[PDB]
């Protein structure tokens, strides 16, 4: 796909607020562009193989990915359940150098890679600050749309390459244990849906709301870069489970967090009843976005009309009844879930 | 995230003939605060409509309670009209005794 | 009258295009889709998107030393520009009209420069001692498609006044809002904060003394220290009542140490006249002005320039700026509203057509 | 039951009038006791409840400076956020903050949360675990790193377990006459013949407190949660609340249809029949 | 206050000395930074302190082998020494630094100094050598140097002290802490050998410093843990409730001494519940928070034993548990959810509690399936496994099982790396289960139980 991702280096210093500077990545003769700041122009050399292959097949002509970069230093996982990941009181030496959270929030696939760059930009070659990817967390469905009542599959594939350093801590050659953590943040709810630590053993917080995650390294090779699977299988998606589902891959002093908005849609059913016409709408979701239109078959129906309050069914789906007071008379419902033409109902 | 207001017109007491009551138009769930809620007595705006403070809610939405006194009568149909930044045309919700 | 331009095709005789680059944009004489008058609003307009422009006009050389200089011009952003500039530049006699590059040797730059929401400010830059100096003040420049007047006045007392639409928008002195001689008053480096000058002042025992009541023992025997009956002091040696921290323990004896006592305020280094200060009264003066140029990069072409005036009298420029811009503005805005109503009618018709096509597709 | 105490702050950017509007309120249960309104000329924590009225003016000035400084920080935060999101200055944008704690019936700590939300989209929140923050976008991620750097989670944990809960007990004790009170609903139930083949039965939970009530329609002893209709609890105007539940029924079959009303102030769940 | 010991001047200024390697990004170093500064202020003159920002000078950490941050390491006269193994708080650093400041064996010059030294909260080895050139004193000096980081050594030559102690040469006496005095065990133990040898003295101290019932609370932590021990956890704060601690340790002491006279090997210890509250989780003891002392056993092999019975003030429960353990009847306590008595169903619900009863059964072939709740693979495999169970319920010799592997510790050679893993244990092969890593289909399962199990499977 695009070999140059125009991005935005968000600065984290409190004195300068959240000021943005330019600076663009470069996947895979590096094309030079002097406009960018030499510190924030990274030639992403990816040994994991996940990011460059993911955006290699990314559709051509797509809008520019909404990349956002910033500096972050590795702080240990705050949640108690992840303590097993970091049980020592000393920070490993392999985490030397700077760390950048590159969150490519493209409309088709999210991502959150951890780039550890080199100290200085290239002098003899073009101004490129070489960098290495460590933990890529790519989601293939950044905005799923599950019909009410069925289950949702929140894709989440991560890839890890251990930080290469002089000291090799190969005590247990193979895939290190990690902690997956899914979390819904819908208008001040903040429920911990599930937290898992494959490989390691401990008393995890109970998976809530029937959620199960396929969290397991696909490979078990002793050294090779490991591409794990962390999809979220939430069954019977009810309206209260709508919202952004941020998923975090926890590694020793590493966090890869990506969000995705799970929109729930339930196509309505319409009915005209016998004078004052009552366009009654059956169970549907989401509550908003509905637009009643009236037609005398055709032309816009004359006569004054009003709406009814949302009669919340306990499941979450709502139902309203538009009343009009004035061949055939038809009411057309305009809801995003149903075909935008409108599942209209007519009485002749 | 411009959520639409959810009008709920009612009265503090069930409607009865010749008894004062409070047509509390309860507008809730909207965002942002740019709102105008006017009660109507058979199509015309009511002048003395005391409103309550822009009370906030836990789910990041406001809710106002525009209440005015009236004597439930079977000749006029009280209504609540609400215009906002998200809804295209001011919603007009009639006051129903049963609902 | 240093320079006058109303565009009332002879302008190409007095306007010249540089040949420094092979991709310079082409200017066209036009009044735009909407205007206040068909002929009065005629002016140069960019007609090529995402290209550089360089157009310069020569005139009689003159100097601003000892006399007020006023520049005046109207810019129309009818195309709703997203990135570009309406600024103009004053060049000396030595400037080459045919070789005007992106940044030629100029004296004063005055006019808007808009490229995105963040940048929406008037860029006024002056040359002094081989340096381009911008203003430290944030002058906001109008962004809507209507024509907007812009005026600069500099009196020989190194004072400046910037006006927008015949209305005063900024005023001040050159030697105070720029970086000509930034050392004006320097704080004394050796003026360190004295040890006796307390900043976080605190006085102990203002209206209190040692209570001696809170000075209770740290650990006291437990009130319910009942020895177990099965305990044998013979085998245990000597049973003792368990002791615990007393509820009456406090922070020793704090005599209500309150703040803001005998406070002389925060100490600062006193400032003295900087010896590096050297403002010049002739800062506003220039050797000569020979060319009026406009070298600007515009992503979306359609910017109209008209009503150029360079003179020495404030009232003269103000009167002509009024009698041109104000006369234009009315008919401009009413006609514009008329065509906007026509456009909105067309959009509503298109929306109705789309809705009926969608309904027809639904019926099938 | 469980009680709540919350504090809300809301900076609404009003383009054309200079400084953004700033509204700060405090809620014990769902009854406000302080409301600092920036638009009003008083510009103080004007009280609205008896349990807060009997406070010395020094306390009022303390909350005054507190909320003033919070507003001074919040307006700069709104400005920098509006700059970050790349959004038009002409539009009105809202930034909201809230912090509070929930106690159980025994008075001990039960829950604590502080949340921030820009434009109504949850910005950054403190987990109910009181240990880790959750951040949706990356501006919230930067703010999360900033908080974790200072270990202010150990500060808020001090407040939420401490001063928040202590103030909540003090308010519930001084104002025990009006907040700890519960009131059973004066329930009704009505019939409406929508047609000759169906009818609507609507049981009214009317005039109760607090709003945590549940109405369910047992059909022949089995809860028919699927086809029951209900409106959200609506304030009545004089402090209490009122709700409304409904069910569609075959005409003239009102034998086995029980509107269970459950409320804290009731001695036991009640049963209704027509 | 400390000097930054970068590489270019490291060996120049390393020439005791305490240097802490640190990395600015890590929160651990910044947490102890004010504590480290306070320790430097409180240890001026005795031991110099220094900071090293390893992120700049890689050579220092590469040579010193410092793979962590912080990794406080002491340098005795510019010579690498043992890493500081203790709390990173200022108080602990100061305590260990003052311990290092003194010589290997403290030379007592006055009798009052002798009482002051033996009055310390920890055990104290004291040597009495009238002759300065005696080989016993030199051997004691090397013994002190070798075992310095574990025991408090002192030596003296006062005539009264030497005469009141041994007065025959190699006068090594171990004074146990003054707050740990008891009856059945003598407070003072004398060294009895022909010649004082560093190895012999070290072995003598290792076998005699603990006696029967030591108070091990964050000190001597390794010196006791590692053998077949017995820890009683209970409120242990002497400066506030020394009487209760003495009472409970005396109970444990008398029962332990009774069984020691009976002639069995089992070391004992008492611990404060708060200090070792982290270790209470390993024994599944939560937080008793009561005056009753909880008692637990770990053996050298790693087995864990817990009393469900309350620790009686008479001591009957203690001796009962001791004789039970010596007989060897109680089952190792592994973290196990309370098994339901309703183990009915096509698939048998196995827990670590009854894994031996069900899975380790001798006259049946069992197929077990380790599964986790959040495991999506296991949730997907559950219905097929249930159908397998209901189909093969007619086979008496074979039963399939599932044991939750996150809330129930997997026992036996059985080991799970990735859920869901399935294992097959034949009737006469309980020691060598086979890991069924083939397909995951119901028909494949039926085929496998047709291939392996001797008894013909049912449908
Ligand atoms: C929110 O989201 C919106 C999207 O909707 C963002 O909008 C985008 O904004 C970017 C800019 O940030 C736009 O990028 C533009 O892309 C064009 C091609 O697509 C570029 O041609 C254009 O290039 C300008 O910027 C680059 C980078 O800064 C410069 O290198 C380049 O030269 C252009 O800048 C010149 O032109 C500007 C406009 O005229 C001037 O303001 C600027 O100063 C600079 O001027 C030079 O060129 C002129 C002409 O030759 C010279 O005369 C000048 O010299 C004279 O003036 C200087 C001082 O200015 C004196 O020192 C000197 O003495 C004088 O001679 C200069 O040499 C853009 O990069 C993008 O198109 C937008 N998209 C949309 C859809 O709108 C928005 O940015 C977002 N918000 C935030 C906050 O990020
Ligand atoms: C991560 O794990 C999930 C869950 O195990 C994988 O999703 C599902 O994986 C199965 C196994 O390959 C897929 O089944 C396949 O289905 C196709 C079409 O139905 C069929 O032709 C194949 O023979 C096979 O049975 C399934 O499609 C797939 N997706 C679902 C269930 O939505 C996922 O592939 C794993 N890897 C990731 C996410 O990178």
């Amino acid at each position: 796909g695009p070999a140059v991702i125009e991005c935005w280096f968000v600065e984290d210093a409190s004195g300068k607020g959240l000021a943005k500077r330019p600076g663009a990545l470069l996947l895979r003769e590096p094309p030079p562009r002097p406009d960018l700041d030499p510190e924030l122009y990274l030639s992403v050399h990816d040994p994991a193989g996940a990011l460059q292959a993911a955006f290699r097949r990314y559709p051509r002509g797509a809008p520019a990915p909404h990349c956002e970069m910033s500096r972050f230093v590795p702080l240990p996982a705050s949640a108690k359940w992840a303590s097993g990941l970091t049980p020592a009181q000393n920070c490993p030496r392999a985490l030397d150098g700077a760390w950048l959270m590159v969150s490519i929030s493209s409309p088709v696939l999210s991502l959150s890679s951890l780039l550890r760059p080199q100290p200085e930009p290239q002098q003899e070659p073009v101004l490129i600050t070489m960098a290495t990817v460590v933990l890529t967390v790519l989601t293939h469905t950044p905005a799923p749309r599950v019909r009410l009542g069925q289950d949702a599959l929140l894709d989440l594939s991560f890839a890890y390459m251990p930080p290469t350093s002089e000291a090799a801590s190969s005590l247990a050659p193979g895939p290190p244990p990690f902690g997956l953590e899914w979390r819904r943040q819908h208008l001040g709810k903040g429920h911990l849906l599930l937290a898992a630590t494959p490989g390691l053993n401990g008393q995890m917080p109970a998976a809530q709301e029937g959620a199960v995650a396929f969290a397991a390294w696909d490979d078990d090779e002793p050294w090779g870069p490991w591409t794990g699977n962390g999809t979220f299988w939430l069954p019977r998606v009810q309206p209260f489970q709508e919202g952004t589902y941020l998923a975090t891959i926890h590694l020793p002093y590493l966090q890869g967090q990506v969000t995705l908005e799970l929109a729930v849609y339930k196509p309505p059913k319409v009915s005209l009843m016998p004078p004052e016409l009552l366009c009654l709408v059956s169970h549907f979701y989401p509550s908003g976005g509905l637009e009643v239109e009236w037609e005398l078959r055709s032309q816009k129906a004359e006569g004054q009309r009003w709406l009814s309050a949302l009669r919340h069914h306990s499941d979450g789906s709502v139902s309203l009844s538009g009343h009009l007071q004035p061949a055939r008379y038809a009411c057309r419902i305009h809801h995003p879930s149903l075909p935008a033409s409108g599942r209209s109902a007519e009485v002749t | 995230i411009q959520r639409t207001p959810k009008i709920q017109v009612y009265s503090r007491h069930p409607a009865e003939n010749g008894k004062s009551n409070f047509l509390n138009c309860y507008v809730s769930g909207f965002h942002p605060s740019d709102i105008e809620v006017d009660l109507l007595k058979n199509g015309e705006r009511i002048e003395k409509v005391e409103h309550s403070d822009l009370s906030f809610s836990k789910d990041w939405s406001f809710y106002l309670l525009y209440y005015t006194e009236f004597t439930p009568t079977e000749k006029d149909e009280y209504a609540c009209r609400v215009n906002h930044v998200t809804l295209s045309q001011p919603k007009i919700v009639k006051w129903d005794r049963d609902m | 009258v240093y320079f006058k331009e109303q565009f009332l095709d002879g302008w190409t005789s007095r306007w010249i295009e540089s040949k420094h680059k092979s991709d310079f944009g082409k200017f066209v004489l036009s009044s735009g889709k909407f205007y206040g008058d068909e002929e009065k609003d005629k002016g140069l307009q960019t007609s090529q998107d995402a290209r550089f422009y360089a157009l310069s006009a020569s005139f009689e050389p003159f100097s601003n030393k000892g006399q007020t200089l006023v520049v005046q011009f109207t810019v129309k952003h009818e195309q709703n520009i997203d990135c570009g500039g309406g600024y103009v530049k004053l060049f000396p006699n030595s400037l080459d009209q045919t070789d005007m590059h992106g940044d030629s040797e100029y004296n004063i730059m005055f006019g808007p420069d808009i490229c995105g929401p963040g940048t929406k400010k008037v860029h006024v830059i002056f040359n002094y001692k081989g340096k381009n100096v911008l203003i430290n003040k944030d002058i906001r420049c109008k962004d809507d498609e209507f024509t907007h007047l812009y005026t600069l006045i500099v009196r020989p007392d190194n004072t400046y006044e910037v006006k927008i639409d015949n209305s005063q928008v900024e005023s001040g002195s050159l030697e105070d809002d720029w970086d000509f001689l930034p050392p004006k008053k320097i704080k004394d480096p050796d003026a360190s904060k004295p040890e006796d000058w307390d900043e976080r002042a605190k006085i102990d025992d203002p209206t209190d003394s040692k209570p001696e009541d809170w000075d209770k023992p740290e650990h006291i025997p437990d009130p319910d220290a009942k020895k177990p009956e099965d305990w044998d002091e013979e085998m245990d040696g000597e049973w003792e009542p368990p002791v615990i921290q007393n509820p009456e323990y406090k922070g020793e004896w704090k005599p209500r140490q309150i703040d803001n006592p005998d406070y002389k305020g925060t100490w600062i280094h006193p400032e003295i006249d900087n010896p590096e200060y050297s403002p010049d009264p002739s800062i506003y003066a220039y050797d000569n002005f020979g060319v009026l140029g406009l070298d600007l990069w515009q992503v979306k072409s359609g910017t109209i320039f008209d009503n150029f005036l360079i003179t020495n009298d404030e009232a003269y420029a103000e009167e002509f700026g009024n009698e041109t811009w104000g006369v234009t503005k009315a008919a401009e805005k009413q006609m514009k509203d008329k065509q906007d109503e026509e456009q909105r009618l067309k959009e509503e018709e298109e929306d109705k057509k789309r809705k009926e096509e969608e309904e027809a597709e639904d019926k099938e | 039951g469980s009680h709540s105490m919350r504090y809300f702050f809301t900076s609404v950017s009003r383009p054309g009038r200079g400084e953004p509007r700033f509204i700060a309120v405090g809620y014990v249960d769902d009854t406000q006791f302080v409301r600092f309104d920036s638009d009003a000329a008083s510009q103080r924590m004007e009280p609205r409840a008896p349990w807060i009225e009997q406070e010395g003016p020094e306390y009022w000035d303390q909350e005054t400076r507190n909320v003033k400084a919070q507003s001074q920080t919040d307006r700069v935060d709104l400005g920098t956020l509006r700059g970050y999101y790349n959004q038009s200055e002409a539009g009105s944008h809202t930034i909201q903050i809230m912090y509070g704690c929930d106690v159980g019936s025994d008075g001990r700590f039960l829950r604590g949360y502080r949340q921030d939300a820009y434009d109504g989209k949850d910005y950054i929140a403190l987990n109910e675990d009181l240990r880790s923050w959750t951040a949706a976008d990356m501006a919230a991620q930067i703010t999360k790193r900033k908080w974790e750097a200072a270990h202010e989670a150990e500060q808020l944990r001090a407040y939420l377990d401490g001063t928040c809960v202590e103030w909540l007990r003090r308010y519930l004790e001084n104002g025990k006459e009006t907040l700890q009170r519960t009131d059973p609903p004066k329930t009704h139930m009505t019939h409406h013949p929508i047609s000759d083949h169906e009818a609507t039965l609507r049981c009214w939970a009317l005039g109760f407190y607090p709003a945590e009530i549940t109405l369910t329609w047992q059909r022949d002893g089995e809860d028919q949660t699927q086809d029951t209709e209900l409106v959200e609890t609506r304030p009545a105007g004089d402090g209490t609340f009122q709700k409304w539940a409904a069910v569609v029924v075959p005409s003239g079959e009102e034998q086995r249809y029980t509107c269970h009303v459950q409320h804290e102030g009731l001695p036991k769940p009640l049963t209704l029949r027509w | 206050d400390v000097l930054e010991l970068t590489d270019d001047n490291f060996e120049s200024r390393i020439s005791l000395m305490l240097v802490e390697f640190f990395a600015p990004w890590c929160g651990h170093c910044k947490r102890l930074a004010p504590e480290y500064e306070a320790a430097a202020t409180r240890l001026k003159g005795i031991v110099p302190l220094a900071k090293v920002d390893c992120t700049a000078n890689t050579n220092t950490c590469n040579k010193y082998g410092v793979s962590g941050y912080p990794t406080l390491k002491i340098f005795r006269d510019g010579e690498e020494a043992g890493a500081y193994d203790g709390p990173r708080t200022a108080d602990g650093i100061v305590s260990h630094l003052k311990k290092q400041a003194g010589p290997a064996s403290v030379p007592l010059r006055t009798e009052e100094e002798f009482k002051k030294f033996i009055s310390d909260k920890d055990a104290s080895i004291v040597g009495f050598f009238d002759d300065s050139f005696s080989e016993a004193h030199s051997e004691f000096l090397k013994a002190a140097s070798n075992l310095r980081d574990n025991y408090r050594f002192a030596h003296t030559n006062v005539e009264s002290l030497v005469n009141e102690y041994d007065d025959n040469g190699e006068g090594i006496i171990l004074f146990r802490p003054s707050h740990l005095t008891n009856k059945f065990e003598d407070k003072t133990v004398a060294y009895t050998e022909q010649k004082m040898t560093s190895g012999k003295i070290k072995k003598f101290i290792q076998e005699n410093i603990f006696g029967i019932c030591p108070h091990m609370t964050e000190d001597n932590k390794d010196l006791i843990q590692g053998k077949d021990l017995l820890i009683a956890y209970y409120d242990v704060d002497y400066e506030k409730n020394a009487k209760g601690s003495n009472y409970w340790r005396n109970r444990v002491m008398m029962v332990a001494k009774k069984f020691l006279d009976a002639g069995h090997k089992l070391n004992f210890a008492v611990a404060s519940r708060k200090t070792f509250s982290h270790e209470l989780s390993d024994f599944g003891l939560e937080s008793t928070a009561g005056e009753i002392p909880v008692v637990a056993i770990r053996t050298a092999k790693g087995e864990k034993f817990v009393m469900q019975e309350e620790f009686s003030r008479d001591g009957k429960a203690l001796e009962r548990f001791l004789q039970d353990y010596f007989d060897g009847n109680l089952k190792r306590y592994l973290k196990s959810e309370p098994i339901p008595e309703s183990n009915d169903g096509p698939v048998k619900v196995v827990v670590a509690e009854n894994f031996d009863e069900i899975v380790n059964n001798e006259n049946k072939d069992v197929l077990i399936e380790f599964y986790a709740p959040w495991c999506g693979h296991c949730k997907n495999l559950e219905p097929k496994y249930k159908e397998l169970g209901e189909k093969l319920s007619k086979d008496p010799n074979i039963v399939i099982a599932k044991m939750d592997a996150t809330a129930n510790d997997v026992p036996s050679p059985y080991e799970v790396r990735g859920f869901p893993t399935i294992y097959f244990s034949p009737a006469n092969k309980k020691l060598n289960p086979k890991k069924y890593e083939g397909g995951r289909e119901l028909s494949d399962f039926i085929s496998y139980l047709q291939r392996e199990a001797t008894n013909p499977p049912v449908i």
